[PDB]
């Protein structure tokens, strides 16, 4: 009569069943190691641009860093190749308004935004890590300004011996000329039609960068501060692209808190109310575009 | 834009 | 007959390493979590453990 | 004998014996899920912010306001490294070094992983490009002395229960050596709520129990690295085994923000792998036997 | 915890 001992079996059966388990939990164990996969990933190759990294032998566009002749410490930059051997140095970015560009000098002068792989995030690199690129020894630099709008069109602006100077000259926006594009010059200013000292007030060829809490503007109020943005303020500005970021595209008088336009605008292009969907300002060495 |  | 004594101390011996077993994979689970695509999703019992322990207490007294 | 009654002994035993097998099966099929998931690996996608600095204090300084991940560099001859800042507890600049708040990273490494550093430093924020929340892990012995050796530096353990009570604990004065001393802590100045586990030790001792759990003045130990204050020939008898993983152990702690994380909080003795009150532990506030919910050590310049 |  031996109903027992058939429970032993089935004990048998489980102890069995637990070893061979406990060697199968740490087989898991082995695999629950590993952090979460980063698609963010920072690029070897380092020099003084992104220009300089192109020639060493970079070609994807990515996240680079970046050490000028007079900078203390390197920095991360996001840099564009275009297979031609083109190195441009992106220190401005706008898409969708997902990034505040509200700051103040110091958020300004160190750069605030975000800076991706694939080059989607918006960012501003900042004042100081320009100037540092841009007066390096020589060769001077060529901005390109690219614009889109909400309809798919794109222009190009382009400024020969493009330089910012340094913090005690608060940050001034220099140029020899107007190199060309369909963008249009509007660092030169524009006539708007309300009074005909448009043109002169509006340029931004040698002025100073100006933010709500320190003002350098040729104006007797603040016009970073009714703006909301750090630019390099005149009295105004006919180019605006680290304005608001109005949705759509088309905005009025009604939509501004102070009754003067605050959007990323481009006087030359589009007209005096309308903000544009994507803004890119890139920087290269001038000789790249010779021969 | 510019200012009065 | 007899070898019974020796089961209610061997079920007493599994009962106190099935619970520390269910415990372990719960903490070794949630692991894979910041490592693996998903963690499964599951709740602990530990009443059924007790309740079953509290009752072998009325079998060996 | 005419009434040998008790067969119900046996059929209890069956019933749990049985009942035990269909948990087997429960937890074999449990394991065998996850193994699946594990073929493919969870993915962040931290894009980094512009503004850097040495530490997360220098980039508040700078503007850096948000709490995010940020990109450091505290000098030109250590590579930049990924790191968690907190912007907004107690005027902010606080460098994450370790963080506990969910059961995703496993903290019983060797010592080789407490060398370098393992876990997730930040992850997504949902509809967002960068990463605003925090992860679990450990930055790294290697990079944590250096962030202590550059200048006086401050300590801050915060806590919390499974019910939302808080407390902290503040140390004026955090300096870690580096390998070649093993890892030295030395903590002084001590402020807060929690209690005042690794000077003082466990309030619920006496003597040379609670001169035992003093982690001031101990050694780094992992569970293949034994550099405890346990004087021991049995090569089981160790504090990195037997409980957490990797931490200033003694004989053997007051503290362990280094354990297995449990669930709910309550664990006891048959519940733990070998006996000792392993975990989320912080004896001064709940005990031995309570595992936080939320764990974290963050540092400071202290000017 | 403590180890007497
Ligand atoms: C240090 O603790 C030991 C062990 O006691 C254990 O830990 C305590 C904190 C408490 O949780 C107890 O329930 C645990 O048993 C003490 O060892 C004592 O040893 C004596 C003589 O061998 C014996 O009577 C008891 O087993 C122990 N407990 C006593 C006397 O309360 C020891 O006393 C503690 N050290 C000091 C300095 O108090
Ligand atoms: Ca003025
Ligand atoms: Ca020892």
């Amino acid at each position: 009569d031996s109903s027992i001992r058939y429970l032993q079996e089935i004990y048998n059966s489980n102890n069995q069943k637990i070893v061979n388990l406990k060697e199968k939990v740490a087989q898991l164990e082995a695999q629950c190691q590993e952090p979460c996969k980063d698609t963010v990933q920072i690029h070897d190759i380092t020099g003084k641009d992104c220009q300089d990294i192109a020639n060493k032998g970079a070609k994807q566009s990515g996240l680079y860093f970046i050490k000028p002749l007079k900078a203390n410490q390197q920095f991360l930059v996001y840099c564009e190749i275009d297979g031609s051997g083109n190195g441009w140095t992106v220190f401005q970015k706008r898409l969708d308004g997902s990034v505040d560009f509200k700051k103040n000098w110091i958020q300004y002068k160190e750069g605030f935004g975000h800076l991706s792989p694939t080059g989607t995030t918006e960012f501003w690199l900042g004042n100081e890590k320009i100037h540092l690129i841009s007066t390096q020894s020589a060769i001077p630099y060529a901005l390109r300004v690219e614009l889109e709008d909400w309809n798919g069109r794109t222009s190009t602006a382009d400024y020969a011996m493009f330089k910012v100077g340094p913090e005690a000259d608060k940050y001034r926006l220099t140029y020899a000329y107007f190199a060309g594009g369909d963008a249009g010059d509007a660092f030169d200013g524009f006539d708007f039609g309300d009074d005909p000292s448009d043109k002169f007030f509006t340029s931004h060829k040698g002025m100073q960068f100006s933010t709500w809490d320190n003002d350098n503007d040729k104006f007797e109020g603040n016009c970073a501060e009714q703006d909301g943005s750090g630019w390099w303020m005149n009295k105004c500005h006919a180019g605006h692209l680290n304005g608001v970021y109005y949705q759509g595209g088309t905005y009025s008088k009604a939509s501004t808190p102070n009754g003067y336009d605050n959007g990323i605008i481009w006087a030359t292009w589009k007209t005096r109310w309308y903000s544009m969907k994507k803004t890119t300002m890139k920087i290269i060495p001038f000789n790249r575009l010779t021969i | 834009g510019p200012r009065p | 007959v007899q070898h019974i004594q020796l089961l209610q101390k061997n079920v007493r011996a599994q009962l106190v390493d099935m619970k520390r077993l269910e415990v372990d994979i719960d903490i070794k689970i949630r692991s894979c979590r910041g490592s693996c695509s998903r963690a499964l999703a599951r709740e602990v019992d530990l009443k059924d453990y007790e309740d079953q322990q509290k009752q072998l207490e009325q079998v060996i007294a | 004998t005419v009434n040998s009654n008790i067969p119900t002994n046996l059929r209890v035993l069956r019933s749990i014996l049985e009942n035990l097998r269909s948990k087997i099966q429960k937890l074999e099929s449990d394991v065998s899920a996850q193994m699946e998931y594990c073929r493919t690996p969870c993915t962040v996608s931290c894009n980094i912010p512009v503004v850097s600095g040495k530490e997360c204090e220098e980039i508040i300084r700078k503007g850096g306001e948000t709490s995010e991940m940020y990109l450091i560099q505290p000098d030109s001859s250590v590579k930049p490294y990924r790191v968690y800042c907190d912007m907004n507890t107690e005027n902010g600049g606080w460098t994450v070094i370790q963080n506990r708040q969910d059961g995703s990273v496993d903290f019983g490494r060797k010592w080789d992983p407490y060398k370098q550093g393992f876990g997730n430093v930040a992850t997504n924020t949902d509809g967002k490009n960068y990463c605003g929340l925090p992860g679990e892990y450990w930055l790294g012995n290697d990079k944590i002395s250096q962030l202590t050796r550059m200048g006086p530096t401050e300590l801050l353990i915060e806590m919390e229960d499974w019910k939302g009570d808080k407390v902290k604990a503040h140390y004026g004065g955090f300096t870690v050596q580096n390998e070649a001393n093993k890892y030295q802590i030395s903590v002084n100045k001590y402020r807060g709520t929690a209690g005042n586990a690794l000077m003082d030790g466990a309030s619920q001792l006496m003597g040379e129990n609670r001169t035992m759990t003093i982690h001031n003045g101990m050694f780094f130990s992992t569970y293949d690295r034994d550099n405890d204050g346990w004087l021991t020939s049995d090569p089981r008898k160790q504090c990195s085994k037997e409980d957490g993983g990797g931490w200033w152990y003694n004989r053997c702690h007051a503290a362990n923000p280094n354990g297995r994380y449990y669930w709910g909080g309550q664990y006891t003795w048959d519940m733990a792998k070998h006996g000792t009150d392993d975990g989320v532990v912080w004896m001064n506030w709940k005990g031995s036997w309570y595992s936080m919910r939320k764990m974290s050590m963050k540092i400071r310049p202290f000017f």
